[PDB]
């Protein structure tokens, strides 16, 4: 009996070990009111969290709490957990031992606190943070290969050979989920249709998932954009009102393998992932390229596997065979490996216990994170 | 054509006219349409169904008042024509719009089509020489004859802020939100309400922007005026009778700095300030908030500039210096800087010609743009 | 001034600019390594009448006919 | 020749260039080729697209910065040319290149392919009288004017240690190691996005080059400072920002004594100095070990001689006298040790004439250089 709660900057899963999908999958946000002086009506909660503030989007003011996997406001992150365990899962936190996941070369201060609130607000008996790069390998039941982990917070290239873990050659890039709905705005705005409130972020959030689609040749597919009608598809929003996207649905999800649309002045997701295996040893290159995972939900647009594999091998030599590994279940990928890692025996004595973390204090983290 | 080229402001409350020659614009007069309140049946009443500028103000109280243009974008297209025609009148400039180049002044990040619609009037329905669409903050600096500085030009419509370095604006560290002078006209005629004075119709709501104009001052504190008692001072109308405004005149305006108080969800007009220069490179941070220049009509409020100053300085860093350069023309700096951009031969290779557009394309005027 | 006189909408008896108030090797000082003064006119004079036997000269990487040691003689 | 030879050091970090017989070198600037990142709207900003030196440094946050040489390696020729043709422009000596001879300064054990392009450019894109290619530890020596010494020279791209007797420079007791200046500001970027503060843009890298050089101390016993808590030193970033850097202050420099931390496995500073005298003949050992004169601008770290010092004492054979000679002008001892070797009637013979180089090509080159 354990408890999995992944911290995804854009969807909390959380769960318990051994099942095979997580139970309870929200949207991580807290939705204040948009409040006047005028007296508020009955029913009334001071603070809405995930699926609810999901349902009353209109007034409430959506604030995202882990911006880039960082957690920036505790007391909206302490609410959310608190929403995860005591209303979605229906368990109490001091019964069960709770797995956390952190995202690789975060600042440090992130893991101190989040374990802090675990032991002493919750009251849990063993807290242990994990890499949710190291995770996704699990679900593949592979141990050799790099995975190009990109959420909606951030992506990460973690390359782990025979269960070994390279911690050099791990790259973060900033650009994520967020920042290509952010771009979807914008050229969606230039298109006529201006979307700036919180709450209508999450409608163009919507519009990303269904439509929008990577291009295996960009300049042929505007092209093609320009001349014909046929990539232009139609939405309907929570309004009547419908829009037609047009090209803007490949040209958002292209701003991943090229970050200057974005103007970040970076390396692209396909070129991060290459940069990466570049920098691990000359040996172990080969499986690398041979088992290239793609995990989290900003790797689960139509054709991305396609295009990947396109950019990799005109970077990589010729002799070389790229193998992209594209899983069904990507979204759920982070959390499927927690429910594997918690469920094994041998992973009963990595857990932090109380009296471990009460004798030597939040900085045992460090020592027993991987 | 050599002949001098006439310079034209897209404002949303006040279009400003007028050639490239004159210092300032001889021609510059309300952006809306004056049609008969009472639909005209009969004859004895105001003839010809369309009332534009002077004409309009004379006859005010019987007329019934439209807006063109909404939040710096054009909605009723028919009635734009019909106001850039009143342009070319024997009342304003006099002249042939064949002969004579034009310069238009659109807002940042605009939508496309209504920039290709603004051509294709200007090109098919007036026989022009040669157009060009410029942004509004690039011009607000050759008035003032810097090349670096943010210009936070806060209109009727559209309220944006652009950073501009050395002669390079940063597209993405633009902001634009769309509470402006308008909505500050709309919640003072909210609270004068709250006074006991309605102003119901279309022809009272421009009263209520004279009353605006007239009499409303920024309170450096807002909490030390609203417990001060007021002098309650007494606005004279058109009709001749008295209105006692009191307290509504200093909270009106506050919307601006603070939008969340009705309930908009926009930054507000010092945070997007800051924004700007934040979302900017960190070496450009001191050098930006060292060269502020303020823009527009919705700048001119009463102690604007002491509040500002104090609202950027809490959210800025610590022992940084902020010079906020406001002319003393901010209302007609947008085109004084088109005046001084059209006199240059430089503005020559800039403008697309009428054979060019007819060749090229569409494309023509957005590729030339900047 | 007599320009900004014409129009209407201007501002009088403001201020134009809004304002703050104007606010106004540890190494090469260690004990373990020696501190050496460079004088480049001395170091001149030292090697001024040193030459070099750039005859018969190869540093490279060529096999051919046993060791070669580059700079022969001067004078 | 009457015209005096130009000394050019070619540094990874900083490019100086003088005339021979200067006491210093009159224009030293950092090597870098900075692009607009920005677009340019308005008429009078910054000209050219190429921006190299002193006004790179002026306007760095406009600017994309790009290093054409990576650890003693021009990777990008163009851009190396750029840089080459600014040192003749007007801003620095102002000279033609045909009238006035070269001395270029590449680094011990570099590619043969670098040598003979480095001289293919500046005999056929610059029609130059004569270039010679010289060891940095050689001149070294000259400039403190010294016959026997080692040459521990820890530039910004790499660290070599050169062991020099009487003259004569041993070539197989050479010792090159990549891990040098600009690692130590890479690894301290990691590390400052652990403590949670991000500079991901190649602008903000030379921040972090700056936050090295003013606050970095190497700890004389590593094991002990890491246990004991650290004073949070505060450092004022360009904007105004304070960040606190603490723990990073110290364990980023520890890189050059421990190449493990970043993951590369190849020697220590202090173990490459004592690796290159135990490599040399039993008899020169003593002479070598009292005789060290440190180079490059990543010696001038606090604390670096007395960490160096307990270092090699270990390791060195017991009771033997080492003396670590520093010369104030450790940055520009490199380039001084080249005008006093250009100013000597012996360096009219070390040269390789344009007809020399023409007739034998690469050759003559790799023969006369060492
Ligand atoms: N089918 C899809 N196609 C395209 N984009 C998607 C799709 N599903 C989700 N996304 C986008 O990618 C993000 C995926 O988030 P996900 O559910 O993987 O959680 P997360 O917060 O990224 O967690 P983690 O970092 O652990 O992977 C969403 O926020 C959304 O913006
Ligand atoms: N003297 C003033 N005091 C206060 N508000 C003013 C003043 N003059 C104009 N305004 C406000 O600013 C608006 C003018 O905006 P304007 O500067 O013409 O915008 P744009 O830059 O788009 O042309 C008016 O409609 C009014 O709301
Ligand atoms: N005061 C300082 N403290 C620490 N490191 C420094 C200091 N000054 C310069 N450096 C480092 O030394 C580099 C300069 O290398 P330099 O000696 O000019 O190279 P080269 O010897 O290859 O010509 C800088 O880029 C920086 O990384």
């Amino acid at each position: 009996a354990a408890l999995v709660v992944d911290n995804g900057s854009g969807m909390c899963k959380a769960g318990f070990a051994g099942d095979d999908a997580p139970r309870a999958v929200f949207p991580s946000i807290v939705g204040r009111p948009r409040h006047q002086g005028v007296m508020v009506g009955m029913g009334q909660k001071d603070s809405y969290v995930g699926d609810e503030a999901q349902s009353k989007r209109g007034i409430l003011t959506l604030k995202y709490p882990i911006e880039h996997g960082i957690v920036t406001n505790w007391d909206d992150m302490e609410k959310i957990w608190h929403h995860t365990f005591y209303n979605e899962l229906r368990v109490a936190p001091e019964e069960h031992p709770v797995l956390l996941t952190e995202a690789p070369l975060n600042p440090k201060a992130n893991r101190e606190k989040m374990t802090q609130i675990m032991f002493e607000t919750f009251n849990t008996p063993a807290m242990y943070v994990a890499i949710q790069a190291v995770l996704s390998l699990y679900a593949s039941g592979r141990t050799t290969g790099i995975v190009m982990d990109s959420g909606d917070g951030v992506t990460h290239t973690v390359p782990i050979y025979e269960g070994y873990a390279l911690p050099h050659a791990i790259l973060r890039l900033d650009l994520a989920g967020r920042d290509l709905t952010d771009y979807l705005m914008k050229i969606l705005t230039e298109r006529g249709y201006s979307f700036t409130t919180t709450a209508e972020r999450e409608i163009v959030r919507d519009i990303k998932e269904k439509l929008c689609y990577v291009a295996l040749d960009f300049e042929q597919e505007m092209a093609t954009a320009a001349s014909s009608s046929s990539l232009e598809k139609s939405y309907e929003l929570p309004d009547g009102q419908v829009i037609t996207i047009g090209n803007e649905r490949f040209r958002c999800p292209e701003a991943l393998f090229q970050p200057s649309f974005l103007g970040m002045e970076s390396c692209g997701i396909h070129e991060t992932t290459f940069n990466s295996i570049m920098k691990c040893d000359v040996d172990i290159r080969k499986d690398l390229y041979a088992n290239t995972v793609l995990s989290g939900g900003t790797t689960m647009y139509p054709g991305i596997a396609d295009r990947m594999q396109k950019e990799i091998t005109a970077l990589a030599p010729s002799t070389m065979k790229i193998k992209i590994i594209a899983p069904p279940e990507r979204k759920y990928s982070v959390w499927i490996g927690g429910s594997i890692l918690a469920s094994l025996s041998t992973f009963q004595q990595m857990w932090i216990s109380k009296q471990e973390y009460d004798e030597s204090g939040p900085s045992i983290v460090h020592r027993k994170c991987f | 054509i050599a002949n001098q080229p006439v310079v034209i402001d897209n404002g949303s409350g006040v279009i400003k006219a007028g050639f490239a020659g004159d210092q300032i614009p001889k021609y510059c007069f309300p952006n809306y349409v004056g049609r008969p309140k009472h639909v005209r049946v009969m004859a004895g009443a105001l003839e010809g169904d369309i009332f534009i500028g002077p004409k309009a103000e004379e006859h005010r109280g019987l007329l019934s008042i439209r807006y063109p243009m909404e939040h710096g974008i054009v909605k009723d297209w028919n009635d734009m024509e019909r106001i850039w025609q009143y342009v070319y009148s024997k009342d304003q400039l006099q002249t042939f719009s064949e002969e004579h180049p034009v310069l238009l002044t659109e807002a940042p990040l605009n939508p496309r089509k209504n920039r290709e619609r603004a051509a294709e009037v200007f090109f098919e329905t007036f026989n022009v020489p040669a157009l060009f669409i410029s942004m509004q903050a690039v011009l607000s600096l050759y008035a003032t004859g810097r090349t670096t500085g943010v210009v936070l030009d806060s209109g009727d419509g559209v309220t944006h802020a652009v950073p501009i370095y050395e002669g390079f604006a940063m597209p993405h560290s633009i902001m634009r939100i769309d509470i402006a002078g308008r909505d500050v006209s709309r919640f003072l005629r909210l609270y004068l309400r709250k006074e006991g004075y309605d102003f119901h119709s279309s022809s009272e709501f421009e009263i209520v922007k004279a009353i605006k104009e007239r009499a409303c001052y920024l309170s450096i504190n807002p909490q030390k005026d609203e417990t001060l008692e007021t002098e309650k001072a007494q606005y004279y109308l058109p009709d001749g009778s008295t209105i006692e405004i009191g307290p509504s005149r200093f909270r009106a305006p506050e919307l601006l700095f603070r939008p969340d108080l009705i309930g908009e969800e926009s930054e507000g007009i010092h945070e997007v300030l800051v924004f700007a220069i934040q979302k900017s490179d960190m070496d450009l941070r001191r050098t930006l908030f060292s060269n502020i220049v303020l823009s527009g009509g919705s700048t001119l409020f009463k102690g604007f500039g002491d509040r500002l100053l104090s609202e950027v300085k809490k959210l800025a860093p610590k022992d940084v210096k902020i010079r906020i350069s406001a002319p003393q023309e901010r209302l007609y700096s947008t085109w004084i800087g088109g005046s001084i951009l059209a006199s240059l031969d430089t503005f020559k290779k800039m403008w697309v010609s009428k054979k060019e557009y007819e060749e090229d394309g569409a494309r023509s005027i957005h590729r030339k743009t900047f | 001034d007599p320009k900004y006189a014409d129009l209407p909408g201007i501002a009088r008896n403001e201020p134009d600019v809004y304002e703050t108030s104007d606010l106004p090797l540890e190494e090469l000082t260690s004990t373990s390594v020696e501190h050496i003064i460079v004088n480049p006119n001395a170091a001149y004079d030292k090697f001024k009448d040193k030459r070099v036997g750039t005859k018969g000269l190869d540093f490279s990487d060529r096999i051919g006919k046993t060791k070669r040691t580059g700079y022969e003689s001067g004078e």
